[PDB]
C-alpha cells in the first residue's frame, strides 16, 4: 500500500500523469495534431505554472490559465521537426519555463489540445 | 374549423391522416411507434394518434366554426410497419410552430405527449423521436456554456474529463464526505459528485456538505495544481429551495452545481439553467427516474427525446449510460443520440435510431457522462467509444481500489492518459486496449494494483 | 457498514432480502410488482430491488465503515407471487425516515423510483404504492386549501361541482374564448376550464387570456348570482413564469388558478401550491402526460403514487378519469385511489389496490376530477360512483349541445339536480338513472335537446 | 455626446484626406476637448460654444492606421487623444505583442522628437526610420506598411 | 522573429519603451516643461515602483500611483539645471529608489507630465 505524494507533486494537465515523453513520443503528439489539420503553437509561462486566484473569485474565474505565446500559431506547418525545433529555441531562451505544445482547431474554431512539454529543474 | 352545426359525434380519418403532406421546416415533427388494439388499421391508429395530441374532439364543438382548425391541427403525413412486430407501426405526425409556448420545454412535452398516451384504440405507444425546427431552438437559451466553453474554462484540453460519485450516498457526515472528496480530486480525477438522492437530509443538511465539500476541492486544487470541481446537488422540494442552494454556490465561488431534472422538472430546470448563465456556473444533470419512462420498447419515450429536451431547457453535461455491457445496435443507438447532444447537425440515421435529421442553428453541445459499473479495465473502450468530448464517471471504480481513493484516482488518470496517448500514437485502442493498460502497469503501481482487483 | 476492507466485488442478496423485518410506523413502505429476467429467483430480484434503491453498491467501498449502513438500507421483507402471471412478485420494500428530505416530493420519487427501473437483471418494474408515514406526511403542507375548506369558500354544498373545458383548445383569441366562457357559465356551470396546453401561445397571450376570462366570469356571476370560476393556466417554462402567472390571478381577485403538475414538475409545483396556501388560490391539477407512466400494467408508477404525491406536494382539484366504459375491477381501482385522495384513513385493500393502510393526520383530502367524453346520460352513473365530494368536467359535453353553451350548461346542471335529488329521496341511482333523466326531461327543453343528441 | 455623456469618441482619422475635410476635423475635435470654442466658418463653426466647465471628451482617431502615420497623428490630435490600431497591430508578422511594441516605440519617438523640438510634420519619416535603428519590432512593421 | 520578453520587463509609463535619456535629452525633455510654463516636480519611490492593488478593487481605484514628493514643485524655475541638480540630490539621497519627474499646468490646473528619470540598478 503506498500512498500518493503530497509534496511537488503539481500536474500539468494532459498527459501529465505519463513518464516524460521522449523526442520520438514528442513527436508523435505533434504528427497527431498535423494529421488532424490542428495548428499547433507553443506557449511558455516563467512565473506560477499553475492556476490560482488573484485578480477575482466568481464561478469560472482564475488565474493563470493564460500562458504567453512563442511567436505565433504554426500555420501551414508540415513537418514535426519544425515545431520540435522551435521548442529548442524557447527551451534555449526560456531554460526556466514550464512550455506546453497547444494545436488549434479552425472548424470547431477552438483550442483543442494542451500537453507539457518541457519542465524546468526540479518539477 | 367552421361550421353549418348540427351537433353530434362524427369521425376522424379523413381529416388527421394527410399522406400526402409536404412538412413544414417550421413544423416540429414526431415519430411514434404505435401498437393499435386488434381490428384498428394503421391510418386510423395514425389519424388517431394526430387527433389525440391536437385538435380532436368526441364530439363536434360549435366553436371551431370561429377559426381555421386546419392551421392548427396536428397531421399524420406518413406510416410504415415495424419489421419483426406484428400490428406495429411507425407513424409520423407534424405539429404547426403555433401550437408551442416558446422556450418552454413544459410545453412542448404537455402539447405532443400529455394527452395521447392513453387512447383506448392503442395497446402501447412510444415517442421515438422528434424534430425540433431552427425557429423553435432559437426560442431556447440551450445550455448555460456548453462544451468548447466548459473545456476553455477548466483549462482542460485533449482527453475525456473524469469524475467519481461519493458513496455511500447517505450515511456519511459532512465532514468525512469532504474528507473522500479531498482524497479523489488530490489523485487526478477533475470532478467529485453528489449521489442524485443527496440533497438535504437529517445526516447531511446541504450547507454544511457544500462549504466542507468547498475545502475539500479547494485544498485538492491547491496541491495539484489543476482545476477541480464537485458537482453540489441544487435539486430541492420547491423553486425557492433549489435557489438558495445555486446561489450559496456562487458565494463559494466554485465551478458547477447539479439538477436532477426529471424529478425536479423542466420548469425548476429552465430557471436554474438560466441563473447558471447569469451567474457563470457549469450544471451537471443526472437522470434520475428516466428508466420509468424510457426503458420499455412499446411504452413510453426513448431517452433521445428526453436528451434533445434537456439540450433544449439546459444543462452542461446529461448521464447517457455506459456503451459497455451491451450488443451492437444498443451500442449504435447511443452513439446516435451522444451525437444529438453534441453535434451541430446530425443526419437522419435509421440504423442509429435517428428518425429525423436535427439542425441546431449553433447551441452549444452537451457533455454526455458514462457512468455505471465502469473500472480501469473499460477504459479502452470508453475512450474509443465516446471519444474526448465525455466524463467518465468511477463511483465504486474509485472508492473501491484497495489503496483508498487518491490512489484510485491515479490510476484512473493514468489508464485514460495511457489510452489517450497510444490512441494519440495511432494505436488501435478496440485491439489493443488490454496491452496498452497491461503496460501501463509496468510503471503504475497504483494501476497495477487496480488491475488485480477487477476483471 | 463496517470493514475490514478488502477490495472487490461481494453478493447483495444476504443483507436486503430481510424477510424477518418488522416495519416501523416511521418507514416509508413501497410494494413494486417485479418481473425478473428467467433464471433470477424472487428473493434475488427482491434484494436486487431494495439494493438498486438505497445502498446497494456493485464493488464494495471503504467508506462503508465510516457508518452503520444497516440504519440506511432499503430493505425486501416480503414477497408475494402475482396470480395469473408466470415470474411476476409483489416485493415489499422499507426505506427508513432519514433517507427522505423533509417536505421533497422531489427528493421521495429521486430515492426509490430515480434507479432501479434500470437494473438489468430485471425485465420490468411497476411501482403500485407507498405508504408514506405519517411522520413524513406532517413534513408537507398539502392542499392550499383541500374539500372542506372549498365548499365554503364557495358555498356550494350537497352536489357534485361542475366545469367545461373550452374547446377548441388552440385557435380561438382571448375574447372569442372568454365569450365562449361567459356562456358556459352563465347556464349554471360552477367552472370553466383552460385546456392543459393553453399556457401562451403566438394567437392568444397568457396576460389577455386572463384579462377576458376575469370578465366573463364577473358578468356571468353577477347574472346569476352563483360563484363561479375559470381555472386559468400557470404552467409555464421557468418558476419566474409561472409566478408571474399566479401573481395576475391573485391582482383580479379571481379564485382558482390550474398547473400541470407532471410537465411543470414537483418542484414547480410546491412553488406554486405555497403561494396558492399563501393568497387564498385554489389550485387545480391537471395530469398531463400520466399515461406515459401509469397505463402498462407491468413496466412504470400506478395512477395512485402519482396521486398521493400530489395530495403531500398539493392541490385541491385532481383529474382522476372516468370510471364510465370500463369494466369492474377497473371501477375499483378508481374507486380505491379517490379514497386515497379524500380521505383521512384508508385500510389495506388488495380488491381494491390499495396494499397499504395510509393515514393522513387531517392532511386536506383533494376533489377528484371526473372527465373524458361524458355527457347527460352518465350523469346518475358518475352521481353514484362519485358521490358529491367531486367534479364533473364537460367539454365536448357542453359545447356540443345544438342550442349552444348556455343551454348545454343548463341541460348539465338541471340533469345533476334531478339526480341528487332523486338520490336523496331514495331512489336508486343504478337502477332508476335513465328513468330519472327522461322525468327531466319531460320540463327541460334544455334536457330535452342534448338528450336527443347523445346516446 | 458631450451632453448626453461619454469620455471617448471616434472622430475618425484626419488622414487620406485633403485640408479643409481636415479642418473641420480639427473643429469638432475643439468642440469635444475645450471649455469655449469662438466661432470660425473655415473650420465648419458656425457659433460660439461654451461648457461652464463641462469635462471635455477624448477623440479616437481609429481606421486603417499603422505605424507611418504616427508623427500626423501625433501633430494633428496632440496629446489628448487615443490612437487605434486594429490591423495596424494584429497585422505585424511577429505577433500582437510586437505588433504593440511597434506601435508604443513609433508613439514616444515622435512624442521625445516633439519635446526636442523637431517638427513632426517635416520630420516624421525620419524620425520613425532613426526608431528602426534599435527597435527591431518597429523595423519589422515599417517593412510591411508603405 | 523575436518574442518580447517576459521577465523583469516592467515599464514606467510615458517614455519608458525608448533607450534611456541622456542627461543632454532629459535636460531637452525639461527644457519642454519650461517652455510651455509648465511646474517642474521630482517624484520618489523606494517599495513598489508599479500599480497594485492592496487597499480597494472598485473600478479606477489602484494602489501605487502615488509616489512621494521630492520637496516642493519648482515655481519660477528657469534653467533645467535647477532641476537636474536635484535629480542628483535625490538620487545622493536614494540610490535605490525610482525617480521621475512630473510637471504640472497651472492653468489646465492639473499634473500634466510624467517620465522616469532614474531607475535603481536591475531595472
Ligand atoms: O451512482 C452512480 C454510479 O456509481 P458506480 O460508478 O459506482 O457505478 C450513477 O448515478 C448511475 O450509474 C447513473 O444511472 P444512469 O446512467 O442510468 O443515469
Ligand atoms: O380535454 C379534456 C376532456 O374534454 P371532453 O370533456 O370534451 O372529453 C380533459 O383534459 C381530458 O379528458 C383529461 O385526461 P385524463 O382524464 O386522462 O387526465
Ligand atoms: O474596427 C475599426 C477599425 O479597425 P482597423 O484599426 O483595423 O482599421 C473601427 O471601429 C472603425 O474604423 C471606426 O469607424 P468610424 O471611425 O467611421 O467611427
Ligand atoms: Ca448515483
Ligand atoms: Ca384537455
Amino acid at each position: 500500500m503506498q500512498v500518493w505524494p503530497i509534496l511537488n507533486l503539481k500536474k500539468y494537465e494532459t498527459l501529465s500523469y505519463l513518464p516524460p515523453l521522449t523526442t520520438d513520443q514528442l513527436a508523435r503528439q505533434v504528427d497527431y495534431l498535423l494529421n488532424n489539420k490542428w495548428v499547433p503553437c507553443l506557449e511558455f509561462e516563467t512565473d506560477h505554472g499553475f492556476v490560482y486566484r488573484e485578480h477575482h473569485n466568481s464561478p469560472g474565474y482564475y488565474d493563470g490559465r493564460y500562458w504567453t505565446m512563442w511567436k505565433l500559431p504554426m500555420f501551414g506547418c508540415t513537418d514535426p521537426a519544425q515545431v520540435l525545433n522551435e521548442l529548442e529555441e524557447c527551451k534555449k531562451e526560456y531554460p526556466n519555463a514550464f512550455i506546453r505544445i497547444i494545436g488549434f482547431d479552425s472548424n470547431r474554431e477552438v483550442q483543442c489540445i494542451s500537453f507539457i512539454a518541457y519542465k524546468p529543474a526540479g518539477y | 374549423a367552421s361550421v353549418g352545426f348540427k351537433a353530434g359525434v362524427k369521425d376522424y380519418k379523413l381529416t388527421y391522416y394527410t399522406p400526402e403532406y409536404e412538412t413544414l421546416d417550421t413544423d416540429i415533427l414526431a415519430a411514434f411507434r404505435v401498437s393499435p388494439q386488434p381490428g384498428v388499421p394503421p391510418e386510423e391508429a395514425g389519424a388517431a394518434v394526430a387527433a389525440e395530441s391536437s385538435t380532436g374532439t368526441w364530439t363536434t364543438v360549435w366553436t371551431d366554426g370561429l377559426t381555421n382548425l386546419d392551421r392548427y391541427k396536428g397531421r399524420c403525413y406518413h406510416i410504415e410497419p415495424v419489421a419483426g412486430e406484428e400490428n406495429q407501426y411507425i407513424c409520423y405526425v407534424a405539429y404547426p410552430l403555433d401550437l408551442f409556448e416558446e422556450g418552454s420545454v413544459t410545453n412542448m412535452f404537455t402539447s405532443i405527449v400529455g394527452n395521447v398516451f392513453g387512447f383506448k384504440a392503442l395497446r402501447a405507444l412510444r415517442l421515438e423521436d422528434l424534430r425540433i425546427p431552427v425557429a423553435y431552438v432559437k426560442t431556447f437559451q440551450g445550455p448555460p456554456h456548453g462544451i468548447q466553453v466548459e473545456r476553455d474554462k477548466l483549462n482542460k484540453y485533449g482527453r475525456p474529463l473524469l469524475g467519481c460519485t461519493i458513496k455511500p450516498k447517505l450515511g456519511l457526515s459532512a465532514k468525512n464526505y469532504g474528507r473522500a472528496v479531498y482524497e479523489c480530486l488530490r489523485g487526478g480525477l477533475d470532478f467529485t459528485k453528489d449521489d442524485e438522492n443527496v440533497n438535504s437530509q437529517p445526516f447531511m443538511r446541504w450547507r454544511d456538505r457544500f462549504l466542507f465539500c468547498a475545502e475539500a476541492l479547494y485544498k485538492a486544487q491547491a496541491e495539484t495544481g489543476e482545476i477541480k470541481g464537485h458537482y453540489l446537488n441544487a435539486t430541492a422540494g420547491t423553486c425557492e429551495d433549489m435557489m438558495k442552494r445555486a446561489v450559496f454556490a456562487r458565494e463559494l465561488g466554485v465551478p458547477i452545481v447539479m439538477h436532477d431534472y426529471l424529478t425536479g422538472g423542466f420548469t425548476a430546470n429552465t430557471t436554474l439553467s438560466h441563473y447558471c448563465r447569469d451567474n457563470g456556473l457549469l450544471l451537471h444533470i443526472h437522470r434520475a427516474m428516466h428508466a420509468v419512462i424510457d426503458r420499455q420498447k412499446n411504452h413510453g419515450m426513448h431517452f433521445r427525446v428526453l436528451a434533445k429536451a434537456l439540450r433544449l431547457s439546459g444543462g452542461d453535461h446529461i448521464h447517457s449510460g455506459t456503451v459497455v455491457g451491451k450488443l451492437e445496435g444498443e451500442r449504435d443507438i447511443t452513439l446516435g443520440f451522444v451525437d444529438l447532444l453534441r453535434d451541430d447537425y446530425t443526419e437522419k440515421d435509421r440504423s442509429r435510431g435517428i428518425y429525423f435529421t436535427q439542425s441546431w442553428v449553433s447551441t452549444p453541445g452537451v457533455l454526455p457522462v458514462a457512468s455505471g459499473g465502469i473500472h480501469v479495465w473499460h477504459m479502452p473502450a470508453l475512450t474509443e467509444i465516446f471519444g474526448d468530448d465525455s466524463v467518465l464517471q468511477f463511483g465504486g471504480g474509485t472508492l473501491g481500489h484497495p489503496w483508498g481513493n487518491a490512489p484510485g484516482a491515479v490510476a484512473n488518470r493514468v489508464a485514460l492518459e495511457a489510452c489517450v496517448q497510444a490512441r494519440n500514437e495511432g494505436r488501435d485502442l478496440a485491439r489493443e486496449g488490454n496491452t496498452i493498460i497491461r503496460e501501463a502497469t509496468k510503471w503504475s503501481p497504483e494501476l497495477a494494483a487496480a488491475c488485480e482487483v477487477w476483471k
